[PDB]
């Protein structure tokens, strides 16, 4: 639920 | 004794808050313009999101911040994002006309921008209450990025899974942040100043709470969350 937060903590 | 692995510490938060924050302001070219009826708030809604952004590059760099899980560092930067954003515009803060100054007149944000933004006194009273208070501090850069560090690991954030590890991060940074002003910071500035940073903390979570309530009364006007950015929308829900 939290797409861009996962992508951007990657 | 400032130990080996605490110096080491510092170095990377000091590195890692110069890799995320530009005292130039260059990047405010992107964002749309300033207009001074919640005029203010597409350009600081994009100043917010942009912010974000800038947060989790600076919590990724935190040593053993990518031990936690997913699910646990989700949880950590929701719920302190705006904390750390208030702390880091700290540094732009000026309490010469208690604004915001970030090397532009178009770019200088007050009471009533913020305003212009959708937000009321019920916030703004304490926020620059806060502002000025941490202002005072006078802290060095090496406690301001701990500060930012300490804020953003923290074991009591509602949804917290694995409490009992970011509690042992966070009392790496905070034995960091103790020993530091004893070895580094000269009396007086250090009375007490252990104690009035943890204040500041305290100040924040209030300062959190309100800004939901009135994130989520803005935020339920669909007018309104049309100039929101999706990262926005994603962190503040
Ligand atoms: O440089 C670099 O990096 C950067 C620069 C530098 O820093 C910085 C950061 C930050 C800032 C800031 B200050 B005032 B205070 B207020 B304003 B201004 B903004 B924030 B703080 B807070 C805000 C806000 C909130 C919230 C909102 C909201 O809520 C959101 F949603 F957004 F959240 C709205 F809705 F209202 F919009 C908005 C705004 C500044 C500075």
């Amino acid at each position: 639920n939290h797409p861009m937060l996962m992508n951007l903590l990657k | 004794k400032l130990s080996e692995e605490q110096q080491h510490i510092i170095a990377i938060l000091l590195d890692a808050h110069h890799k995320t924050y530009d005292p130039t302001y260059a990047d405010f070219r992107d964002f749309r313009p300033p207009v001074r009826p919640l005029s203010m708030l597409p350009h600081l809604a994009d100043l917010v999101s942009y912010s974000i952004q800038k947060v989790i590059g600076f919590a990724k760099m935190i040593p053993g911040f990518r031990d936690l899980t997913s699910d646990d560092q989700i949880v950590l930067l929701k719920s302190s994002a705006i904390e750390v954003i208030m702390l880091r515009s700290n540094q732009s803060f000026t309490m010469d006309d208690m604004s915001w100054d970030c090397g532009s007149q178009d770019y200088k944000y007050d009471v009533t921008d913020v305003s212009k933004a959708g937000h009321t006194l019920e916030l703004i009273e304490p926020l620059i209450k806060f502002q000025v208070g941490l202002k005072k501090l006078n802290l060095h850069e090496e406690e301001h990025v701990l500060l930012m560090a300490i804020c953003i690991v923290s074991p009591d954030r509602p949804g917290v899974q694995d409490a009992k590890l970011v509690e042992a991060i966070q009392d790496r940074l905070s034995n960091t942040l103790q020993t530091y002003i004893r070895c580094r910071h000269p009396p007086p500035g250090s009375h007490q100043l252990y104690a009035k940073m943890i204040q500041k903390l305290a100040d924040l979570r209030s300062l959190n709470e309100e800004h939901s309530k009135q994130y989520r009364s803005l935020s339920f006007q669909p007018e309104n969350s049309m100039k929101l950015t999706p990262l926005v929308l994603e962190v503040f829900g």
